[PDB]
């Protein structure tokens, strides 16, 4: 029940973030490549979490179980690909800052809503019995083909970490030209939602082990979305400014 | 003697002030305290024109009230079809730092100017099919803040060298240099009859100039800071000037003094551009608070807010037929309101 | 501002020939270009249209598929490739330049033509196929439409062209009341849906020739038979 | 939509494509305001790395820049500096060698201008070799014009060039400290001042502007992420 | 020198001090008359219906 509560909090926060982005899309500040990736990542996690809540209660071993296994795999993989795109955009805009304003929407939308689909189709043709079946629609949680999702995942949480370190270093250097720890600590807290970095305390259960799946992945899934809200819609100083401007416009009009 | 000249100037100024106070029989508010209020007017964004890469600094309606020129500080002067959002022309500019643009009454020419100290006149109607530099009027030792066409051949430009200048496009030479302002002139508004024009400067002063006989006919004070915008009442006997002191004022040429002062305690920004409705009942003033204000020109009562711009409103202008207002802000957006 | 057209002559039936039009004096890229032919001792027939930027390409129903049109902005030259030629395709192919915006004057300039000798639609009716002309008097050419040319925009897309003896057609009136550049003020146009009159006051010399009425409401562009004014 | 209306829409779309192509260049070009005095060294700088306003396009490390120098104008600057609220930086050139207080006041109302709150200033202390070969001689004393010079020690975080007398370093860093004391005061962290030492003959000036523009853009991007 | 500027300023001030000035009541009445005469001619005071509104 704790998993349901945490993931419902996550989906509610993600819905709030997406509706705030839709409302404030009229403002020029909330209308750049950053919030496109933020919205796509929020959307991807949203459809990778609501498709997991109603996956808890769905007849195992049936055709709906298998198709929802494919859907959950694709949506979680797209979420991780969008985390990688967030890391790449952050790297572009804080390291080699020049050339960052250039349009790269096609590459971002081919990397997320994209390469995840290709990985799914190769993992759908080379593996079909692994999908669904078992006792739950978790795509062979025991063994066999879970690495069709973990291996790409561990390539976004071993890259976005290095980028994080790089960004951290830069911030530390900028903090050197002055509470240096506080600025760095806040920086890591901001980037943990968008940059896949908390999804390594969940690689600790991919094979035959204890029953600790619900009481861990729930914390990870709740933070992925609660932190996204609290650090990219609230407490952003740009989304807040756009919301204040829209409120003033509506009140005047 | 310098001292006696200063004393004579002070005596003449005192006489002018006494004469102005003598004619202050009443106030425009008292005379128009019985007319029904215009009500809470509400004009919505009927059309948003996008395509300018940078902040738009000037915009002028055409005579037909269908075409709209807009200058942005990216080197682009875009002529839009306001009815269909279509871009009729996109003229690159030699200097990317542009603060003014003027549409000729005939529609065959368009002017622009800025930190290049040059008024570029572009010929829209050419056999070659493109828009080319018809003239490059030079002679202003400062940035050109505003320009207005008298006709296809005469343009009057107020520039930030404390001077205005009536030019002659055929010869490319200044025909009459209007001097007298102690600061940079920010805007100038042509009278409907074209015989006079009023220009406000960064000296808290507006000045009426006779275009033919070049001299300052009248001087109007009362502002506490630089006048950023000036607009001429449709009748042509009055003009509204807005300054960066959160105040617009209406001056009558015949009374030679301020008639009404439009200001609010909740407004601390500065007016950037001012326009009058066709009837003159509404005064539309764009402010620095990202929104324009519609004022009752006869009652000094705010009648509406044209909120919807994400950045500072730089220019706003009413159509010749009074159909719709246009507003260009620093958000690179032109918004049309009805 | 001149268009010179070459690449024409005697062709065997069924052959293929490329008609070139080289422009000099105006912005080729920003100008749409039309090919409009005129059979010997006949009227004006639109053949093709290549828009500014080669976006929309339109062909006449009688030349569709057989003829293709293209443009070279860097070379400033417009090509009409002609394949599967027929004996009903012999004409003086004229190249016209038309730019489109509010207040524009489409079909303003025509070229000189190339002789290509080979061995529903809005029907334009010009009842007066010939009208006696006396200098100094006034004349009124009439044209009719098969459907109203007054769009919801308020524009009545009717174009009056004049073709002097031995010269290419010159635009006189566009949108049924608009004097083209360089045209004397005596000419005027008036009318409404499915009715148009072009009035020439104080008729002069160098004014005789064939007057054509054309529609631009919707493709294909159909001209009239041609009203001949002669002294 | 009629035929001519559709063709007008096509012309508008082509104009939009050209505008997008122009935006790809405008957003990739960094605009700078070259500000200073007549006896500062602006002309020497614009002559290096190679009336109205003057535009110099210098590209280093494959990124284009656009430096704008305002000329043929008057002392009333406040009414045209508003046009430069979106430039990347203001290169403020100061002659370190009498009118130093005038230039220091000129640095104010540029640092403190309400339209340049988010505008960083790259401070160039031009013709430092004039100061170097003027301060060895006792004809001119810096303490005479600025009294708080004797009661001032050279900063610990100083990196003098090999072959510089302590007096030269003390004087140049005193001028820099005056400028940074003006800059840091009334600074909310939205904009930063970057001091530099130049001799008006230095190919490295473009590289300094490059390295400083990258730092300004880096911090603005970080602020967009709420990381700073 | 500055004597010429002072003389020019005095001459301009004298020119501006000899202008026939009407009362504020007359100016306000004339402005009110212009605003009232062009009442049903301003498509911003009375909202024009969409039939005639071209936006
Ligand atoms: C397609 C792969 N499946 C996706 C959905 N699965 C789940 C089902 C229920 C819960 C639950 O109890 O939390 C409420 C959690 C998950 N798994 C996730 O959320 C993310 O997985 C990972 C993320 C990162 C790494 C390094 C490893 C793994 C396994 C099983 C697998």
């Amino acid at each position: 029940s704790i998993s349901y509560v945490g993931c419902s909090l996550s989906v509610l926060c993600l819905v709030a973030t997406l509706v705030t982005f839709a409302v404030l899309s009229s403002v020029s500040t909330i209308r750049n490549q950053r919030y496109h990736i933020h919205a796509n990542l929020s959307f991807a996690v949203l459809v990778a979490q609501v498709l997991l809540l109603i996956s808890f209660r769905l007849e195992p071993g049936t055709t709906p179980c298998q198709v929802m296994a494919v859907l959950l795999h694709y949506f979680f993989l797209s979420a991780f690909a969008w985390m990688l795109v967030e890391g790449l955009h952050l790297y572009s805009m804080v390291i080699k800052v020049f050339g960052s304003e250039d349009s790269k929407h096609r590459y971002y939308y081919g990397m997320g809503w994209g390469f995840p689909l290709l990985i799914c189709i190769i993992s759908l043709s080379f593996a079909m019995d692994s999908y669904g079946t078992s006792n739950n629609c978790w795509l062979s949680l025991a063994s066999g083909a879970i690495w069709a999702f973990v291996a790409p995942a561990l390539f976004v949480i071993v890259v976005n970490i290095g980028i994080l370190i790089a960004v951290t270093r830069v911030i530390s250097q900028i903090s050197a030209d002055n509470s240096a720890f506080k600025l760095t600590a806040k920086a890591v807290a901001v980037l943990l939602p968008i940059l896949g970095t908390s999804w390594v305390f969940g690689v600790l259960a991919v094979n035959g082990c204890a029953v600790v799946f619900q009481y861990m992945f729930a914390t990870l899934n709740s933070l992925q979305g609660l932190f996204i809200f609290l650090f990219h819609c609230l407490l952003n100083s740009e989304v807040r400014a756009a919301f204040k401007h829209k409120t003033k416009v509506w009140s005047l009009t | 003697e310098l001292d006696q000249l200063r004393q004579e100037a002070e005596q003449l100024k005192n006489q002018i002030r006494d004469a102005r106070k003598a004619c202050a029989d009443a106030t425009l508010s008292q005379i128009t305290n019985n007319i029904d209020p215009v009500g809470r007017i509400q004009m919505r964004t009927r059309r948003t024109l996008r395509g300018h890469l940078a902040k738009i600094y000037a915009m002028h309606w055409g005579t037909d009230s269908r075409l709209l020129v807009s200058a942005s500080q990216d080197g682009k002067l875009i002529i839009w079809d306001s009815y269909t959002t279509n871009k009729v022309h996109a003229i690159p500019l030699r200097s990317s730092w542009v603060m003014t643009c003027a549409y000729a009454p005939s529609g065959n020419y368009v002017a622009c100017g800025g930190l290049d100290n040059i008024c570029s006149i572009y010929n829209l109607k050419t056999r070659e099919g493109n828009v080319r530099v018809s003239r490059e009027l030079a002679g202003h030792t400062g940035y050109l803040s505003c320009c207005r066409f008298l006709d296809d051949n005469q343009i009057v430009t107020s520039s930030g060298d404390t001077t205005c200048a009536l030019w002659d496009i055929e010869t490319g030479q200044q025909t009459t240099t209007f001097t007298g302002h102690t600061g940079d002139v920010m805007s100038l508004s042509l009278a409907p009859d074209t015989r006079l024009f009023v220009s406000g400067a960064c000296d808290a002063s507006a000045k009426l100039w006779d275009v033919r006989e070049g001299m300052c006919r009248q001087t109007f004070t009362g502002h506490e800071s630089d006048i950023n915008a000036i607009c001429f009442f449709p009748n042509g006997n009055a003009f509204a000037t807005g300054s960066d002191d959160a105040t617009c004022r209406l001056f009558d040429l015949r009374a030679d003094q301020e008639l009404m002062t439009y200001s609010h305690d909740n407004i601390i920004c500065g007016i950037t551009s001012v326009s009058f409705s066709k009837s003159g009942r509404l005064l539309l003033a764009g402010y620095d608070d990202f929104n324009c204000n519609v004022w009752d020109a006869l009652k000094a009562d705010r009648a509406g807010v044209l909120a919807g711009h994400d950045n500072r409103v730089s220019c706003l202008g009413v159509t010749d037929d009074g159909m719709a207002v246009a507003t260009g802000s620093w958000d690179s957006f032109l918004k049309i309101w009805n | 501002v001149q268009l010179v057209e070459s690449g024409g002559g005697l062709v065997q039936p069924g052959g293929s020939r490329k008609l070139s039009c080289s422009a000099s004096g105006f912005a080729f890229s920003s100008f749409g270009m039309h090919w409009v032919r005129q059979a010997p001792e006949k009227g004006l027939e639109w053949v093709a249209y290549i828009s500014s930027g080669s976006g929309t390409i339109y062909y006449a129903d009688t030349v569709k598929g057989r003829f293709t049109i293209s443009r070279d902005d860097p070379k400033n030259t417009l090509f009409l490739q002609m394949t599967s030629l027929r004996s009903e395709d012999t004409a003086m192919y004229y190249c016209v330049r038309s730019i489109y915006y509010y207040g524009s004057s489409p079909f303003d300039f025509w070229g000189q033509g190339t002789t290509l000798t080979v061995s529903s639609d809005i029907v334009m009716t010009q009842a007066t196929s010939s009208v006696p002309v006396t200098p100094g008097e006034s004349v009124s050419i009439s044209c009719r439409s098969s459907k109203s040319l007054l769009h919801s925009n308020g524009n009545t897309y009717l174009y009056w062209f004049l073709q002097r003896p031995g010269q290419s057609p010159q635009l006189l009136i566009y949108r049924m009341s608009n004097l083209a550049s360089g045209v004397p003020d005596r000419f005027s146009g008036s009318g409404s849906g499915t009715a148009f009159t072009l009035t020439i006051s104080r008729l002069e010399a160098e004014d005789v020739g064939v007057y054509y009425c054309m529609q631009h409401l919707e493709y294909p562009l159909t001209f009239g038979a041609g009203t001949k004014l002669e002294l | 939509l009629s035929a001519e209306d559709k063709a007008a829409v096509e012309r508008s779309k082509m104009i939009e494509k050209q505008l997008q192509k122009d935006k790809q260049v405008y957003r990739a070009t960094h605009r700078l305001l070259l500000l200073g005095a007549d006896n500062s060294g602006k002309s020497t700088i614009v002559k290096q790395m190679r009336s109205g306003i003057f535009e110099t396009k210098f590209q280093v490390d494959k990124v284009n820049f656009h430096m704008f120098d305002v000329g043929a104008q008057r002392d009333e600057r406040r009414k045209w500096i508003q046009c430069f609220n979106d430039v990347t930086a203001i290169i403020f050139v100061v002659d370190s060698s009498n009118r130093l207080q005038e230039a220091l006041n000129d640095f104010k109302s540029i640092w403190n201008n309400r339209w340049l709150r988010t505008i960083s200033v790259i401070l160039f202390l031009n013709k430092q070799d004039l100061l170097a070969e003027k301060v060895l001689a006792g004809k001119s004393k810096i303490e005479d014009y600025f009294p708080e010079f004797a009661r001032y020690t050279t900063p610990e975080d100083a990196t003098p060039e090999p072959g510089e007398d302590p007096r030269v370093t003390r004087a140049k860093y005193f001028i820099r400290d005056e400028f940074l004391r003006i800059s840091t005061a009334s600074g909310d962290g939205r904009h930063y001042c970057y001091p530099h030492f130049t001799c008006s003959v230095d190919t490295e000036n473009a590289r300094r502007i490059f390295n400083d523009c990258r730092d300004i853009i880096q911090r603005m991007h970080l602020r967009q992420y709420e990381l700073l | 020198a500055s004597i010429a500027q002072a003389r020019k300023l005095v001459e301009q001030l004298k020119m501006e001090a000899n202008i026939d000035r009407i009362k504020v009541s007359k100016a306000a009445a004339d402005l009110m008359a212009y605003c009232e005469a062009h009442a049903k001619e301003d498509p911003l005071l009375t909202p024009v219906p969409a039939s005639e509104n071209p936006f």
